């Protein structure tokens, strides 16, 4: 839940999550970035945000 | 396997301290080593079993942490706790049945299990915790070579062997002289007979002697040593050496005079006590040597000179006993006592799944044939065994 | 009952922890809960006793909080502590004084006294602390359904019943067959006896077999299993089945051939052991079957073959005993053993104060009435009654 | 011996929770204790030993204090942690085994050694901790003249007494009655015989009766009360009173009518029980009175009625035994029981290093003669030696 | 379990509440549940059956919501409801008949099939509704450890057992004394006979006794106590007790004189009833002791003197009877009786679909087998499938 990650603000998950690369579902309502481009397929764009 | 103890010391205190209505400053410490063992746990998966008919189970672990903003813990807190620990504790219920499971002659202090030699690793070594009960503190103290000692109540240090020894014997088998002994559990009852009272002995006197080695080093042992052994006291019919015929034991009992009871320490004699009974103290030994003896008396009222003619027709034989029993004891290798179920746990788990017998433990978890041959390779197996029962046991009840 | 033990734990802590000169940060965590009691407990009054003789008492808290401002705890501190620890364990004391006396046939399991229905509430609820203890986590499991184990060391799962029985009998009673017992304690004494010695039984063998039901299933028991019963083996007169005439019984002992030791569990041979002493493990069992028998040697020296005539008059009996001995075990019910007090705690507060025989409980608590016609509301105000004085024991030594 | 214990329980704590790899919120709380008895025992110089073979040691202060910055303890951490423990585990085992050799009749309560003496400042009072284990709550609470209890499994409160009594006697020696018993232990085994088997007694009855007094007030104990004592069943020569001459027992055992066991406190019979065995309990007691009585049976089948003729000569004597064992009891005072091993302990300092015999305790650690005469002096120094023996049995395995 | 009853409840009232036609405000409560259950439903799949003949069923739940926006429900709203309530009642039929089919040995009250042990989270604990059912309210009360009763009427507690047994007897069969008995259902008929009519017992009375153990505790029972047993008050010839010959009964039938029915819990009497026909109560029992009395008639016209003579040729033998009906009674455990059917939808289900034999349960679903040997593991097993079955009795009728 990314609500309840904004209220509590210990973080200590998403975080190791996100450096150890483990697989996992942000549920939210989260604002996105439509993209057509192959390049940017190619480019892998998503993990760096 | 400190990881281990470290996983089930959590749970335990998480079954026992997160409960509803408390105060958090009472589980502020807790929670944080629960979530640190919920951050190392997650993204790795384990395969439990695999042996006899031990399921092959899988565990994954996707759990989010606990939190850490109540002041009293309400019941939904209580209830996700719940959740959380009731897996785990099936996942550590089904890694120690896996460990305990398993053996092997080559180095069996080593883990065994595919979980048990995933969690050795130092990803994993951030879960580890207190480790405070006695197993795993002397699991830890000879991980580093330092002495350690575990207290029994009643230890089985004996193996099971009643027999005798017939010192002067004949195929009439009607003049016997020798000693008669019980070796079962923490308990030696000895008696040595003679059929003539020593009427043709030197003084009339007849010297007995028994001699019992251990397997491993007792300290600081209490030992009641009572006289007159109480099952070699009454007639009985006993199979010869051979098992071919029987004979004839009609005992009376005289006081066993002159009693010697040393411990012996490499062959040094480390405590001795001469004609006291009661509770005595054996601080350090490994083997005991009762040496007491049959004087015939040299006054009798006549109801007892027609028991012991100069003839050769004995029908009242002279007998004499004493009766060792090690009520608690030190010893720095495991064992097992009328205390502790560890030994029962581990037969429960060996006999619950069907499980072939290995290299190592006799057939059946046989603790006679375990302690007649204690190998120090059997000592490791069985020191590892125990240690993961007795994790296992505060868990699972 | 949570919150009683959650008293007694605090208080056990601070009469461990708040002591002269000690560092306040390791008392930090039990300061706050121990000012979350005295917030909780205060404005409420309580009335304990008014049974038997046991007086009534009215309970008013009104305390001051503990200061949280010293480093090292003076004596000022630690001599206020000590009254409101003196207070609080005198009222602990009655409540536990109160509700061990008090029992219903209803339901069993429901706090009976006024002053622990009224801590039974969530007002109070704020008050609780860790449920380490084994009765208070066995009271936890099972107030949600879970697996529990108390372990027991010489568990009294056996009633007193010394009896037996003649497979074979007349008024002469010179020719006698069949069993004796002694079930005391955790010990099964049993011996099979003929006066023939086999003489006319096919292939001069005489089955016994003896069967003990319990009232609880035992799980991973360890045993020792014995030959020889050492009580049926001398001499004795008893009386016969109606009480009318008494009998002799001089016994001469043959060794247990073909020992078959069964443990039943619903009828199921769980475990059994075929001619095996020593240490033996029953993992789970309700019935314990014993299958000894009596065999005839075929090869007997001269003083053996005068005992055992063909013809009637037999002056030396043969008998052939088993002697079995539960060290420890883990029974899902409570139970009283060899090494609590429990069962002494609540007997010696039932006598102390003059207690009406109620319902539920045996008059006098007599454990061989109270284990016979073990019900299960009798089962659950005993589990009851000993949570209870397992915390009174906590507190009151 | 508050600080001792604080010193024995932080070393615990500290080889517990101090390991490779664990959270800095799990010993966050025990490093700040480990660093003020650092800090307070910088400086100061002791000098342990002096006595029989233990030797004198020099022990001298200079640690610097443990980091207070790691988020998971590294094994530097460990290291430099585990030379502190391992020189402080030194000092204190020295210490203790210097205390439990010394002793006082004058003040047995206070610290005998240079070292503890120089420990009971209030400069070192800043060391102290919680005060968990129940000798050390017992040596508070009886600091302050309150009720303790300490709880025996097998305590061993009879001296070692193995006598008997003959009411009726004559030089032949062949129709004798009277009492015989064993006290040994936990354990009261009592007979009673008639030559005759009550002919010529009045309602053909014969009344026995054994009184053992108490050393110190049990309190709350379990006892397992059997009939027919096993060890005074058998044929034995007996010794006369004088020691001149040999007396022969044949018995055959009846069994015990009307058997009334009270548990008398300063008189007063506290718990009663007519013909109840099995387990019994007695609240309150420090002497117990055994009193059974043998009845000629009325009726006899022929095979019985040859055993007792109107006549002289008996051949089979009449025997009536009961069996007393205490096997759980709440004692204020200190005693030995099969479950510590406290008094091995003692023993094997005082024997290790060849102590000579002081003013207070008997020679040799004799527990028969301890408890035999058993005076409030010798029961300061027996508990305070026991409570250094426990701190030691913390520390050293 | 909750959730399963909680699907049957909703689709019941769903059946019930959505009719046509009906008002919005009667069901605006009931909608919302519905939706609820479809929220929580969808995307779930499920496998049902797989065990002898039972079909393994797919089941998918893709279903949009109901409309919460008319005033009256029109055909068109009650058309979809119909179809969607369809669906979810073949479902949970097929879920309660893969329930019903299983059993464990080891923990009965527990999920067995895949479909159950999958509604058991908390993803699907927002279906949960009322639970408003008996057999769902002693679940829940039973699920927390509280005392429960269920309510039979004419409960089937006694197995069936129809025997008898010779107080005296010889080969001859032809002056025979002793008890008869029916126990069926619900009913005891117990009659007992002497051919001779105490023509020389002494004062003319011979005693009969007739002990029914139970095996759950009933609990106010409502019983129908009448005298003259009808059943054994005709001529029959019987097999004897080994089988080889038959013998005859031609009984003529005195009143029971002195009938005391007593009712036994844990040996001690709770209600007796002396001379009292009618209906009787039982408050709590689990013995029923019934103490009737044949006394021979002291005034006998002619045609009854030429009955009963002083000779051995007894023609008519004298027959004294009782019959005890238990009308309704409260019994912790579960049962079957006359009134409800869950027995035989368990008994349909099994027998319908081919259903090998199981570890717990008896072949066939024998109930006398079953209530012989009812063990607490075959108590839970049975109470679970009954709940199952009430669900789907509940659904499917
Ligand atoms: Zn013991």
């Amino acid at each position: 839940n990314l609500e309840e990650l904004m209220r509590s603000g210990d973080y200590a998950q998403i975080t190791n999550m996100l450096l150890n690369n483990q697989p996992v579902a942000l549920v939210g309502a989260l604002p996105f970035i439509t993209d057509s481009s192959v390049i940017s397929l190619i480019a892998k764009l998503d993990a760096t945000v | 396997m400190d990881v281990l103890y470290s996983l089930s010391k959590t749970l335990k205190d998480a079954r026992d301290k997160i409960v509803e209505g408390t105060l958090y400053s009472n589980v502020s410490d807790l929670i944080q080593q629960f979530n640190q063992m919920i951050i190392t746990m997650n993204g790795n998966e384990f395969q439990t079993g695999g042996i006899g008919n031990l399921p092959i189970r899988n565990w994954n672990f996707n759990f989010g942490l606990l939190g850490t903003t109540l002041l009293n813990l309400d019941a939904n807190y209580v209830e996700t706790a719940r959740n959380t620990i009731d897996y785990f504790v099936d996942f550590v219920d089904n890694v120690c049945m896996d460990e305990m499971v398993r053996e092997s002659q080559r180095n069996g202090i080593a883990p065994q299990s595919d979980s048990l030699r995933k969690l050795s690793a130092i990803k994993f070594k951030r879960i580890n915790f207190d480790n405070s009960s006695e197993y795993i503190e002397n699991w830890n103290l000879q991980n580093r070579r330092q002495r350690t000692g575990f207290t029994f109540h009643k230890p089985n240090i004996f193996p099971y062997s009643a027999s005798f020894t017939l010192n002067r014997s004949q195929p009439a088998h009607d003049n016997l002289m020798g000693t008669m002994w019980l070796n079962a559990g923490s308990e030696i009852q000895v008696a040595g007979f003679d059929y003539s009272c020593a009427i043709n002995a030197p003084a009339n006197i007849q010297q007995f002697e028994h001699i019992v080695p251990l397997r491993r080093v007792l300290t600081t042992a209490t030992i009641t040593l009572l006289p007159d052994a109480e099952r070699f006291s009454f007639p009985r019919v006993i199979n010869s050496a051979d098992g071919a015929t029987t004979w004839f034991f009609n005992p009376v009992i005289l006081r066993p005079n002159n009693v010697e009871v040393e411990f012996l320490l490499n062959g040094q004699i480390i405590n001795t006590y001469q004609a006291r009974f009661g509770t005595i103290v054996a601080r350090n030994f490994d083997t005991i040597r009762l040496s007491f003896q049959l004087m015939r008396p040299p006054n009798m009222t006549p109801a007892v000179a027609v028991l012991f003619p100069n003839a050769q027709p004995f029908e009242h034989h002279a007998t004499v006993g004493l009766t060792l029993r090690i009520e608690s004891a030190v010893c720095e290798s495991v064992l097992a006592d009328a205390s502790e179920t560890l030994l029962a746990n581990v037969t429960s788990v060996r006999q619950e799944y069907a499980i072939p017998v290995g290299p190592v433990f006799p057939p059946g978890m046989n603790w006679t044939d375990l302690i007649t041959n204690y190998s120090p390779s059997r000592e490791d197996n069985l020191q590892r065994v125990f240690t993961v029962a007795s994790i296992r046991s505060m868990l699972i009840k």
